[PDB]
């Protein structure tokens, strides 16, 4: 039945098109933002580019973190889900993968024209597409916490901000790392290897501790 | 007068459906004859060789890419006022041909740039206005699509587009000076050399008709999108067969 | 007239030939897309309208069986 | 003995005491109905049966055991239906159902979304339907279900009488099996006293 | 019964998800796989592990190119070199092309086979952009021994 | 009876006070960021410090925007505000008054911390602090048309952000160009004067757009 | 001439025709009661009346000129209270009814918020209070207001019957003198038939 | 036992309320022994000179600011398994606690930092660690302030607090990881010269009991708050008098 | 026994004063912050119940004005 939630979830996000895109959107508006105050020049952009392609992902993830969980509350589709006669952690996995499924493959589709927006090389575009898909299923993990603690919250768009995000410091210094030793052309196996344990271990604690909070919320 | 007959939603749809075949078979002419007799039957400029081509597939996409905006803003001003909903139907016909032909522009541009730069992306003042061009026909449509009443989606297009219109000049002005401070730039955009200017000009005029053409389809589309249940559209759908 | 002499030498623009085609595909796949996105729109629309008359047809048949 | 039995359970909504010192034990085949007089309250002690809210003391007990413990096996026998119906309104109506188990073939679907008053209405959107029929395909999801539980908040809002006099026809016809429906409406409703119990969250 | 299968399964896959997440980071501890020695770790050993590199493995050295050490043979594209630290120095033998970025007194890093004596046969040799850069522990050996002159460790038979 | 509107706006934003720190919050976690993925590394952090400080200011400000509106439609007050006797654009300024009050003047006293961290010398906290006095009631009066419209939304995150950055632009531009001639010695009177000019034209425009803006977005 | 008029107001609300060529006038000191029959339909109605909602074809008339004109003298002769009862939780009672206009002094402060049951409830947070205490400060708001015309969406939502005889006995009074109170609301009120008006939005 | 009775929420009053005095008032003492005995009657490092005083205010407010977070963890777990709310309320108690700590362990830091830097903030690995745990206490904190029910906040605050000690460990390593490349540091924390150490621990113990002090008060803080209407309150305070 | 030998000195404690003073300030100002705090939101919580119980004990007497 774990299979049909998240057919299901990809169904909804799918029947809109349109709302899927917003997320790559305001990705390439924070792609924006950074040389229009730095410069044009080449060099500073192309030694910057790991700051600007993380922060940008942090904050597209992050942003689209309330089509996860916020929906459902409403609809009153969440509570049941919770009476499934499934335990909740898989409910939650299914949901955290067709969110990445929605909001993550997207960033990978578009990462060729971001690749070749700041001015990366092939290798460049290799490294940060491996640690794009190493690293945003753990963005929905590590926002799944922060979704379901601030589902019932009114104002909850500062404060999923504010949890979420130390949380995700380790991946953004190790991803950076990565793509910093990449623009040196030396092997990144090692940092990508770092970054598949950050993906296992939370996506095993992710799930178990989302779903306490989710019981939490709703009553 | 008859302009007041221009308002009822039936009468607009047989208008733009005898406006679709004649303006799509001239747009598809000049056009035509634009690329014809601009990609080749041409010289070509000394420098930059035979890659001046390319100012045919950017300019068109351009310029309309800002005019249909500046469009728009007339027809979101006819929602404002008069309270006019077919203009902001009309808001939201041309959102999406504006968009096309503004990625256009910035795939032209960047296709040209990489023979000189050397890189596809140098963040040139008029490719980075035409970037936030696009960033605010994404706005537009998203406002469009992420409503769920038609008519309010389309009267906030509206809104968005006046505001959008009020910020242009603002923006394009700020990112010309920004240019301005840090690095120059070439002479890519309308700096032609004489016998090459009426292919322009007649590809400017063939995109005209081509956006005029979709515009012009897209607003049957919406109009009998809206209109789903009003007996005209049954009518219409009992003359079909 | 043609300023390329050779018809094969037009497809070869100087060596920047590749630039010139890319700009050239990639404008006409986005235009045959919108024109494509909108007639499909059009006659979806109509077989909405279609399908939703034929149930309400069906509705008026229901009526009718009521009614008898 | 009887499955669901409710244990002292205490709530405080917002420091608010709602209901103090509770206990209800229900046999197989009884249709209680709560009959308290605040709004708010009572569907929190509907989401205090169902285990959406934990009971701040006191427990509810399914065949025996604590609701934390026994939740593979009592959703497994639950269909709760809130104030929202609980289902997308961005799907049409039959993959709503289709959700919720079964459906699919014609002998659990497009006759359970008929008896609700939907027929014909099976492939249109929800969101372009009447809060009404939004209810109605999470209340035509009884005819399908085997679950022996049914908690039901509100089901006979913007309802129809021929849909009420279905519905009670249905669910009278699952209390026979030893079903237990437990409900709030507002509305009188035209079952017989002898059939139902009434248990009433007082003060 | 019912719930005792979930609750293997679901453990089933915490313990798969906490294995291999053990098994990324031990692996990714050991992919650092310091094969990257100075020519001081070279002489005298890895300065916290004191392990001498053996004749024959497959190695990675960290050194500035020594001013006139770099003589090419001018029928081949043999190239003998000699690296250093601050610490000590070691021989290069390389046979292919050099990268342009290959100057003499500018940082390389060798791959390439021990021989004995300290010698090394290159399998590649990475010369890198930045004329001024120095590898983190080449330049660590160097804060720590204090910038003797190139002169001094070019070996006086070089 | 435009000051009892933002006396009690006040009111109701100070009777709670702790909301208030979550901009500035999210402010110093953006500032964070890019030292962790750029470097530690003093003269880069010092080049690149207006960009950074205007990222981090127009997100902490859009995320800080929900408030300016979207706790009045689930009360029923924004109505009542409307049907006031006083003209709707005369409510909306008092509003962006209010909320520049409330989030604007916690980054402009958060305003030495932050030039601490990366680097500004006294000239710059100077220039910085000025050019945020002159900037964030324009971030206020360009984001109260997208609050405005996406507070009948459910899903109004990323759209928000969508309409306001793009129309925040030149701001960014001409506050990060006072910036980069201010790191650099010389006078910055002029990119003040247009700051300034932006300023008085946004805010003389931005009411009279918003009131329509907000009889559309719940009717 | 009558003050409040509706000249052929039709709505569509996610394109279903609520209503359609409605059209009525109303003179001084009357008390006109919005039946309808539909839940959502007829508080669009009043929202409609008010001016919060615009008509998609005919017009509203203020004193024989139309909405989108004279909105500085409407707002000022006008009491709006909705389903929500418009005040803010986070304020106390009292400062959110002397945000509205006068209250303050004893002349107009703290028996307006007596009459409508809310004595001895003054300085309380709004959010530490029932939902009936809640509305009821918007409803105290009537015994202060100038206002010549109340137009109100369910007033009598959660109050008790001295309550309710309160608030009928206050707009009574003001039906004596020249003013329009416009209502909607479920329960069967207790004023003589006489005196009272209907207007049905037929369907 | 009586460890049962514990939970009881008059009962942890008096509790507190006993255990306040005593303990703060040897705070006061073990604190101001510790740092008179080390601002003064103690040498100074030879290297730093007289700057090196500041490793007393930065020390026992650093670990502790650990440590706390980690007592934190201890009462989110008794949150979650045996759903004992005092525990909950304990994190809302020692979460400002640990946060006041921590700035103080930072700019203090920064202090140290100025007389070998030059600069108050460069971005070594320990002052960027405090800065991140003093983000995750602000994140317990607005979650205990954003909910409106005091224990669904002390819950949420238990499901974070285990969130951030699961994750602490990772960001530690992470930080330190981070200063292994991009330049060193050198030893400054915990290099100590040797009878310039009891007073340090001393210090660490007399911040142990002012946190503890501080803990058990805000404990009876927030008991008050929950618990405002319940008789047992009604006889604390007419016996007040 | 104190390593500063004039009382004057261990003010100035060896030039590296201002840092050190300054940060003394700094950790003094914001543990007496929370003290200060703590106090007063208890003193303020039993003044609240102190208010709710005299407007409480004004309820009873309102209600036995309204027995009699």
């Amino acid at each position: 039945m774990f299979w049909r939630i998240f057919r299901l979830e990809l169904r909804v996000a799918f029947r809109h098109s349109a709302e899927i895109a917003n997320p790559l959107w305001f990705f390439l508006i924070v792609i924006t933002l950074f040389p229009l105050s730095i410069g044009p020049e080449p060099q500073l952009l192309a030694r910057i580019a790991p700051g600007i392609i993380w922060v940008a992902a942090l904050l597209s993830s992050l942003l689209a973190l309330e089509r996860l969980f916020r929906d459902d509350l409403q609809d009153g589709s969440l509570e049941q889900l919770m009476l499934l006669p499934l335990p909740l952690p898989a409910v939650v996995l299914a949901k955290v993968m067709a969110h990445w499924m929605v909001t993550g493959l997207p960033l990978l589709i578009l990462s060729p024209l971001v690749a070749m927006l700041l001015g990366m090389d092939v290798y460049g575009w290799q490294v940060m597409a491996l640690t794009l898909l190493l690293g945003t299923p753990t963005l929905g993990f590590l926002g799944a916490p922060g979704v379901a603690l601030t589902v019932g919250l009114k104002r909850g768009g500062v404060l999923l901000s504010i949890l979420v995000l130390p949380l995700t410091i380790p991946l953004l210094i190790f991803a950076t790392a990565a793509m910093d030793a990449a623009s040196m052309h030396l092997p990144v196996d090692g940092y990508l290897a770092i970054l598949g344990a950050l993906l296992a271990g939370t996506a095993t604690l992710s799930p178990f501790a989302t779903a306490a909070a989710l019981r939490i919320s709703i009553q | 007068k008859t302009l007041h007959q221009l308002a009822i939603p039936p009468r607009l749809y047989q208008i733009c459906g005898w406006f679709i075949p004649w303006l799509a078979i001239a747009s598809v002419v000049v056009l035509t004859v634009g690329w014809i007799w601009g990609f080749g039957f041409a010289p070509a400029d000394y420098q930059q060789g035979n890659s001046y081509r390319i100012i045919y597939l950017h300019v068109p996409a351009a310029i309309w890419s800002m005019g249909i905006y500046a469009s728009m803003a007339v027809a979101a001003f006819i929602g404002l006022v008069w309270q006019m909903k077919m203009a902001n139907l009309a808001v939201a016909a041309m959102a999406p041909i504006g968009a096309v032909f503004t990625f256009i522009a910035l795939v032209t541009g960047s296709a040209w740039g990489k023979p000189m730069w050397g890189t596809w992306w140098v963040w040139d003042a008029r490719l980075t206005s035409e970037l936030v061009l696009l960033f605010l026909y994404v706005g537009v449509i998203a406002l469009w699509h992420a409503f769920d009443d038609r008519r309010l989606a389309g009267r906030a297009a509206g809104i968005l587009v006046l505001i959008g219109v009020v910020n242009l000049p603002i923006i394009h002005y700020s990112v010309e000076w920004w240019n301005t401070l840090h690095q120059g730039s070439t002479r890519m955009q309308q700096s032609i050399d004489p016998a090459m200017r009426s292919p322009l000009r007649w590809s400017i005029f063939g995109f005209l008709l081509l956006s005029a053409t979709l515009t012009l389809m897209r607003m049957r589309n919406l109009i009998l999108l809206m209109e789903k249940r009003r007996p005209w559209v049954s009518e219409l759908i009992l003359k079909r067969g | 007239t043609p300023a390329f002499a050779s018809w094969n030498e037009f497809f070869a623009m100087g060596g920047y030939a590749f630039f010139v085609w890319l700009a050239v595909v990639m404008t006409v796949i986005p235009l045959v897309v919108l024109v494509v996105h909108s007639v499909m729109q059009h006659r979806a629309i109509l077989r909405g309208v279609a399908q939703q008359r034929a149930r309400e047809a069906r509705l008026r048949a229901a009526q009718q069986q009521e009614a008898a | 003995m009887g499955m669901l039995e409710a244990r002292e359970l205490l709530c405080e909504r917002d420091e608010r005491t709602l209901f103090s010192g509770l206990s209800f034990t229900l046999n197989a085949g009884e249709w209680v109905q709560i009959t308290g007089s605040n709004g708010a309250g009572k569907t929190t002690l509907l989401r205090l049966l169902t285990g959406l809210s934990r009971p701040d003391a006191g427990e509810v007990l399914w065949q025996g055991q604590p609701l934390h413990q026994v939740r593979d096996s009592y959703h497994q026998n639950l269909l709760w239906i809130g104030h929202q119906p609980g289902i997308k309104t961005r799907l049409t109506a039959l993959e709503n159902l289709h959700f919720y188990h079964r459906d699919g073939d014609t002998a659990q679907c497009l006759e359970a979304l008929a008896q609700a008053g939907l027929a014909g209405f099976e492939d249109i959107p929800v969101n372009q339907l009447s809060a009404g029929q939004q209810r109605r395909v999470a209340l035509a999801r009884l005819w399908l279900t085997r679950a022996t539980l049914w908690i039901l908040d509100e089901p006979f809002t913007a309802i129809d009488v021929n849909g009420v006099d279905r519905l009670t026809q249905r669910m009278a016809q699952h209390t026979e099996q030893g079903g237990i429906v437990i409900l709030t409406t507002h509305q009188p409703l035209n079952v017989a006293e002898s059939k139902i119990r009434r248990i009433s969250l007082t003060q | 019964n019912i719930r005792r299968k979930n609750r293997l399964w679901i453990a089933c896959a915490v313990l798969a998800g906490l294995a291999l997440t053990i098994g990324l980071v031990l692996y990714a501890l050991r992919s650092n796989i310091d094969l990257f020695y100075t020519p001081g770790e070279i002489l005298y050993g890895k300065r916290e592990t004191q392990q001498m590199p053996e004749v024959g493995q497959r190695l990675r050295v960290g050194g500035m190119v020594m001013p006139g050490s770099v003589q090419r043979d001018p029928n081949s594209l043999k190239v003998t070199f000699t690296i250093y630290d601050a610490e000590g120095s070691v021989d290069v033998s390389y046979e292919g092309i050099l990268p342009d970025l290959f100057r003499e007194g500018q940082g390389v890093v060798v791959q390439g086979e021990l021989e004995k004596g300290n010698h090394i046969l290159a399998k590649e040799v990475l010369a890198k952009h930045d004329e001024n850069y120095t590898p983190p522990e080449v330049e660590k050996a160097m804060e720590a021994n204090h910038r003797r002159p190139a002169s001094v460790y070019k070996d006086p038979a070089s």
